[PDB]
């Protein structure tokens, strides 16, 4: 990244370098699956890929295992008269594991919330969410030189990292009967 | 050095020194180099992106 | 109605005047009971606050940067403990007991004097004045599109209007790009279901528990009416 | 003929009608039930049929996932090396 | 196309496994008098995995919605759909030089990527009885 | 008879005058609700159409190249939405709701004014005039040999005759090669069971829902009688 | 019609009513129970 | 460099320098090369597509 070098060699060899790196990354992912379901019936939406496991255990157990790292909704809505639904919804966002692509032991990553909730049609709630706030500070210093105010910076090695990732899932049901009854 | 398309021509100067120019620097104020073929080849390939 | 107010009241930890105790923080520390939070547990702290006010409010510092020409941040003092009380120890340190309100108190945190403010459920019917219009920033959540309800900090010009008008509707401005004609993208405000209930601390911004009617709006969006 | 109601379900409704206090025929292809039975039970079952053959209400469920990651990392390594007099940190 | 898995587990379990990465419709329509159908339809769009072509562990990709819905004959609805909006911003800068307005651009490494992929499945049933009854 | 007409009516999305809005497309865009189709959903669009006509017809552009010496394409405006209505936004953009008719509306699509045309089931008995004879091209399906029924576009000389005669029989011309004598192949018309019902938009081609009695005919074949 | 209550559960409640001291019909789709029995 | 049919003739100049021409460049204004056989062979094969 960044380096500043100052060198003397003829009188004395003194090489003084300052090496600094600053990184800022902002990533936003917005994924929305919409499923139309009949009342009291289960429906699913799935988008992703199913990693398989070749586990042909010889004595009669061929588990060509699989599991799809995918965005998915499994919904079982129950409609109440006052334009609300209590729905049991499994919401999964799973990303295909790198190690699987590595053909090693594949740890797929799953962010999934499964729960039953009551909402009006025009209303969205947070089925669940999680905020992960990482605050890391590291200071490395030779003690005598680190003590010096003007040279401590020149003798204190500072690494500060703040990584905060939050994931949240919302939901809103718009009854299609509003159109289906008129249709 | 950059990072999106990282570039630190100090090591490129090292590669050029491998090519064969004369670089002399006795103090930070004083330096000089001649017969440098590194820019036309090293920059062209490195910067091909 | 009271329960909605109770949810806000649970969310009413953010107070004004971050600058004051940034200039004079009351320094908390202690490994006798090495905790970053407790209920009735003992922490120690250095400052005259030990000598003076027995209770105090533990606040983490956020910054609300409005008026870019003036480039002023009126910060957010997130109240960590619900309350605490003191015993006095020599060395200007104190030993306090903590009534905790969901917010961990960093062992090396900043303490500020206790400032009890009365809130009522009388705000529930709403005080809607349309003229007040401003952007929203600096939610403790930090998440864009938060819904159902949340503690938001309305901006400063918006804040003075807020001093005039308490209630406003939600707008999410979305940019539409003329991809196949020019590639130019024009931001269009989309009125969003859901409105803010605003409690205003003058000399600071407005702390508003907004009830979102479905619409998930970004951390920065137009609150208007 | 019951389009929205399974014929077997209507048969169960008629069985319930019998429980209240009688020949039933089910046509799977048309989902049409023909019952030869007392007129009053017939009419009551007809009303039950009217209630049952109600359109199931579909709802569009939209659950959206929002992920936000903000990362700021700064590292500074400060180095002072001289081998001339063997002083190097 | 149906990728197979050679899983001859010796004790009597030969699973010459297979699964077709394909576009497919499995429909069970029920016709109501008012020219509508409530149909249970499984709609699958699955693409043959690269890793399968690699003869490694093959992750086929499946986009499939299975649901039962009511529509009139002349009407199309969205059985389901998903929009994935990826917004990535990365800024890399040496602090002192990055600060400079005219040189920050010369010392700030910016990577911004916006990838948005949306998939949606519609459906419309045209009763063939309209012709079959007249035929 | 009415149901057959209803099937055509479901297929009646193609209209004339592609050139007009190729010269003046009404540009649709919008990621506030990022969809390429919707029922009642909100899209935005730039053009005077926002200011003017609330409804409009969304048409994709096909081209029917006839009269090779004149080398004219009278295109096909496939109507995507069944209908839509508008709200007006500043910037000359609009926010519309969409009654969808099976055709996805590309987010960057071309919009054209709404032109309601009355169709009746009175065409069912047929209007057969033999003199009208012409080739067929440019089916939305694009598939050769489509059967049972389909929306076809009769050619321009065929179109003027069509202005005279609505109904005609199907002919598939197949080349027979004198493989063991000369190798020369002579195209022979094969009369095919099934006839076209034709609805004609003068100044354009004829939009015809042809009922194919078994015979699968190529995208280009002789419609004659 | 019981939206928040399963029809079978209501049937069990009626069974309890019978235990207190009579025909029950359950509609799964609407979760609606029709009972023909003494008014009380 | 292109991308659909990518081309960055800077590295091609590197390949030519491998061929054997004399290329000298002491500053961005000043450069000169002679005896370059790279265009006829390198362009022909590279650009065969």
């Amino acid at each position: 990244s960044g380096i500043g070098i100052g060198f003397i060699t003829d009188n004395i060899i003194l090489d003084l370098q300052l090496s600094a790196m600053e990184k800022t990354g902002n990533g936003e992912i917005v994924s929305q699956p919409k499923v139309v379901t009949s009342d009291k019936e289960t429906a699913k939406i799935l988008k992703g890929s199913e990693v398989p496991y070749q586990e042909a255990s010889s004595s009669g157990a061929t588990s060509t295992s699989f599991k799809e790292a995918a965005l998915s909704l499994e919904v079982t809505p129950q409609i109440t008269p006052d334009n609300r639904i209590i729905v049991e919804v499994k919401v999964t966002k799973d990303a295909p594991d790198y190690q699987n692509m590595l053909n090693g032991v594949p740890p797929i990553n799953k962010n999934e919330v499964n729960a039953k909730i009551l909402v009006n049609d025009g209303e969205t709630i947070v089925i669940g969410g999680v905020f992960s706030n990482e605050q890391s500070k590291s200071v490395e210093k030779v003690p005598f030189l680190g003590e010096l105010p003007y040279l401590g910076r020149l003798f204190r090695r500072d690494t500060v990292t703040d990584r905060k990732n939050e994931l949240l899932v919302f939901l809103t049901p718009r009854i299609m009967n509003n159109q289906a009854i008129a249709i | 050095s950059g990072y999106g398309k990282d570039g630190n021509i100090g090591i490129k100067d090292e590669d050029g020194m491998n090519c064969g120019p004369i670089a002399g620097s006795c103090t930070f104020p004083t330096t000089g180099t001649s017969k440098s073929p590194s820019p036309f080849v090293d920059l062209g390939a490195k910067d091909a992106t | 109605p009271l329960d909605k107010i109770n949810s806000f009241l649970l969310a009413n930890r953010i107070v004004d005047d971050e600058k004051t105790f940034t200039s004079a923080p009351y320094i908390v520390a202690g490994n006798a009971e090495r905790i970053v939070s407790g209920t009735g547990d003992r922490i120690y702290a250095r400052g005259k606050f030990a000598d003076g006010q027995p209770a105090y409010g533990i606040f983490r510092q956020g910054k609300v940067y409005i008026d870019p020409k003036t480039k002023e941040v009126l910060g957010i003092n997130a109240d960590d403990i619900g309350g605490g009380e003191v015993v006095a120890t020599e060395g200007d340190v104190a030993t306090l007991a903590l009534t905790r309100t969901t917010q961990e108190v960093r062992l090396g945190d900043r303490l500020f004097p206790t400032e009890e403010r009365a809130v009522n459920s009388t705000f529930m019917p709403g005080e809607p004045s349309r003229e007040v219009k401003g952007e929203i920033i600096d939610v403790p959540r930090g998440v864009t599109q938060i819904g159902q309800f949340d503690v938001v900090t309305l901006n400063r010009g918006q804040r003075d209007g807020l001093a005039e008008g308490n209630v406003l509707a939600i707008y999410k401005v979305g940019e539409t790009v003329r991809d196949r004609v020019t590639g130019e993208s024009v931001k269009i405000p989309d009125e969003r279901a859901g409105l803010l209930m605003v409690f205003r601390t003058y000399k600071k911004l407005s702390y508003a528990l907004v009830l979102m009617a479905s619409r998930p709006l970004s951390v920065t969006d137009r609150v208007q009416n | 003929q019951v389009n929205y109601a399974k014929a077997a379900d209507i048969a169960k409704l008629f069985q319930s009608v019998t429980s209240d206090g009688g020949s039933i025929t089910v046509d799977d292809r048309t989902n049409s039930i023909i019952a030869y039975q007392p007129q009053e039970r017939l009419d009551e079952l007809r009303r039950i049929v009217s209630q049952l053959d109600i359109p199931v209400r579909q709802v569009m469920i939209e659950a959206r996932i929002v992920e936000a990651n903000v990362g700021y990392d700064k590292s500074l390594g400060v180095r002072w090396g001289g081998a001339y007099h063997k002083g190097n940190w």
